[PDB]
């Protein structure tokens, strides 16, 4: 999980329904009524902090090469699709189909809109797949993605020479890996569990603040 | 040249703090949320909370016990959730400091006692070293960092074939500048040439894609031809 | 010169094509920053510079020169 | 969440931006690469292990 459903409740509108007779008396009370109004707005601006911190991490928007040419890999299914109108990654889309009132609270929309997100999840992947990780350090450099692969083999140990004799049998483990991907998110959605409990929790306190103005 | 570039960074941090005060936001933000929280805590004391006075004195004066009672436990009970209230704002926050603290605690000793080959964990770019500073309520760490500058086009292969047999930079990448062969660090370009000192052999050349015939240079060889 | 945004009614901006880095959040991907004779405008939010990368599969890129900087991070 | 909003943006800098030699931070095996998919409220890695 990044972020929560940035949720505001008025809290005069809440405690008293637009009666002047019930704000005033609230006014008793003391600032009771401003605190928890600007608590709610803390995590409220909070929230589109998170959201910043795990993705606008590049510093520029990257843009893959037209032609996908990755030495036998295929990145077709995670790069975007400019079919579909939000520009969003065919497994992208898998998800967002698995995750599924007028007293005073309102819901202020997020600042980086689906679409916005989805640009930059595209430029950490495009920079991944054609600079490696000098794209975090500074200025992206262009390597061919064959030898990158080498490289990270080179990192845990494995001599470069490994790579590049079985490059074609990597790419198909690799391709096929993807592949089982799609089909454990196309067909269950128990491992999506752990972003829906954040919406039911949510959504559900909020069903008990609702339900408590019924009470006597 | 290092020296120098050193040197005029440490200049920038000064100007960057002397007259511009948005750098040291996130430390004077902690101040002022706990006492601008202390004055509405106080501030809750002037409020009557229903009652016929917020001064205690006056229902404690004007007002013997029996008819006090009633006024005075609106009062301790108004007063008692707005302590209630504070108490909870601070330990709320404090766990949201401790959780900063432990991450300062992580690089202080991750960062400046040590290198730290984390990516961005030190600052942006490749790290060499960290120097902390104190500061009101917090620490401020400087990150020397390491950042590739001007960058340079190369073409380059996977292997070179000098007899049927491939060669694999033991560190490094095969670049050319367009008509020779080199092989060369990753992250700074000094070409050298290719030689058996720098190379391993591996197999043959059918197997490898992309590799590119080129003469590879032995030391030994003309020390026995002498 | 009213506006309307997915946030709600905005009133008092003026519109504008052309994207900018964040300067105010207003939500929905909309930041407002004070601009030239000078007004307010708001404007639809600039995710960064683009830049394809020069990607092809036998060139590579090795830089040749360093500058160490010296960056603050305050906790 | 923010609790888990900075583990997230520390796997995506020293995961995805970064091989990273800490053992099963990025998924079971050694790691070689992760690449990043938007989510609704959250971010899903793919780790190539
Ligand atoms: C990368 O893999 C994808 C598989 O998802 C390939 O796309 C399929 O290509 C076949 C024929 O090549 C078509 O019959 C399928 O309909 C395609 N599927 C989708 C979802 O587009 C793609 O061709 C591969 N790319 C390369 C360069 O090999
Ligand atoms: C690529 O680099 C090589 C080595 O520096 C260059 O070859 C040398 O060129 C100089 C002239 O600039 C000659 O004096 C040397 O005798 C050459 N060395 C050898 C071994 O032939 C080559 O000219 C460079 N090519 C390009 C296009 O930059
Ligand atoms: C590298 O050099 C070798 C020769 O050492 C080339 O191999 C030739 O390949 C052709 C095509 O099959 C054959 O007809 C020749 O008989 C091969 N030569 C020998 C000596 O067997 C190879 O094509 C060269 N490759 C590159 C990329 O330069
Ligand atoms: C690497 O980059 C540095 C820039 O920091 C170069 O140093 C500069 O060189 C110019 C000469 O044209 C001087 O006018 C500057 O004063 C130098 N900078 C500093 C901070 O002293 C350096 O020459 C570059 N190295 C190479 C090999 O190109
Ligand atoms: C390398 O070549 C590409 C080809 O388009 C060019 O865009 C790029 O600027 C070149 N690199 C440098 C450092 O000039
Ligand atoms: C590299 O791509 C070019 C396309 O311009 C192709 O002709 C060549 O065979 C490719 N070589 C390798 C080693 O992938
Ligand atoms: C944006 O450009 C279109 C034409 O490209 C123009 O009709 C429209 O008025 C512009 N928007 C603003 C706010 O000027």
């Amino acid at each position: 999980p990044v972020s929560m459903t940035k949720t505001s409740v008025d809290c005069t509108m809440y405690i008293c329904g637009d009666s002047t007779e019930c704000s005033n008396l609230l006014l008793q009370y003391g600032s009771f009524c401003t605190q928890l109004n600007r608590a709610l707005t803390g995590i409220a601006v909070e929230q589109d902090k998170n959201t910043q911190e795990v993705f606008a991490q590049v510093k520029q928007i990257y843009k893959t090469p037209p032609i996908k040419d990755f030495g036998g890999f295929n990145f077709s299914q995670i790069l975007p699709d400019p079919s579909k109108p939000s520009k969003r990654s065919f497994i992208e889309d898998l998800l967002f189909n698995k995750v599924t009132k007028f007293n005073g609270l309102t819901v202020l929309p997020p600042l980086l809109t689906d679409e916005m997100i989805a640009q930059y999840t595209s430029a950490l992947l495009a920079g991944t797949i054609t600079s490696g990780w000098t794209f975090g350090a500074g200025a992206a450099l262009q390597i061919p993605f064959a030898m990158q692969m080498a490289y990270r083999f080179n990192g845990i140990g494995v001599t470069q020479n490994v790579l590049y004799e079985n490059q074609k049998l990597i790419a198909n483990q690799f391709n096929s890996a993807i592949g089982k991907i799609q089909d454990s998110l196309s067909s269950t959605a128990s491992a999506l569990g752990k972003l829906q409990d954040v919406v039911n929790q949510n959504a559900q306190a909020l069903n008990t603040l609702v339900k408590q103005l019924s009470s006597n | 040249l290092i020296a120098n570039q050193f040197n005029s960074a440490i200049g920038k941090i000064q100007d960057s703090l002397s007259s511009t005060a948005s750098a040291l936001g996130k430390l004077q933000d902690v101040v002022n949320q706990n006492a601008q929280a202390l004055n509405t805590l106080v501030k809750q004391l002037s409020s009557n909370f229903g009652a016929i006075s917020s001064v205690l004195n006056d229902i404690l004066s004007r007002l013997d016990p029996p008819e006090a009672e009633v006024q005075i436990d609106r009062l301790i009970t108004g007063r008692l959730q707005s302590l209630q209230t504070y108490v909870t704002q601070q330990l709320i926050r404090a766990a949201e400091i401790r959780a900063s603290a432990n991450l300062a605690a992580t690089k202080m000793s991750e960062c400046v006692l040590g290198q730290s080959k984390r990516v961005d964990f030190c600052g942006k770019g490749y790290h060499l070293m960290s120097f902390p500073q104190s500061a009101p309520h917090g620490v401020v760490f400087l990150h020397v960092t390491y950042v590739p500058a001007q960058e340079k086009n190369f073409t380059t292969a996977p292997a070179i074939c000098h007899d049927g047999k491939a060669h694999f930079p033991r560190e490094g990448v095969f670049v050319s500048n367009g008509t020779h062969w080199f092989v060369t660090q990753r992250n700074f370009y000094e070409p050298q040439i290719i030689t058996t000192d720098n190379t391993f052999v591996s197999g043959n050349c059918d197997v490898v894609i992309g590799i590119v015939n080129n003469t590879v240079y032995d030391p030994l060889q003309p020390e026995l031809d002498s | 010169n009213v506006f309307q945004t997915r946030a709600g009614c905005l009133i008092g901006a003026e519109h504008v094509n052309n994207s900018y880095e964040c300067d105010i959040p207003i939500g929905a991907g909309i930041c407002a920053s004070y601009q030239t004779s000078q007004s307010i405008i708001a404007y639809t939010m600039s995710l960064g510079a683009e830049n394809s990368v020069a990607y092809s599969n036998n060139s590579i890129a090795i830089p040749t020169n360093f500058t160490i900087s010296v960056t603050t991070e305050i906790l």
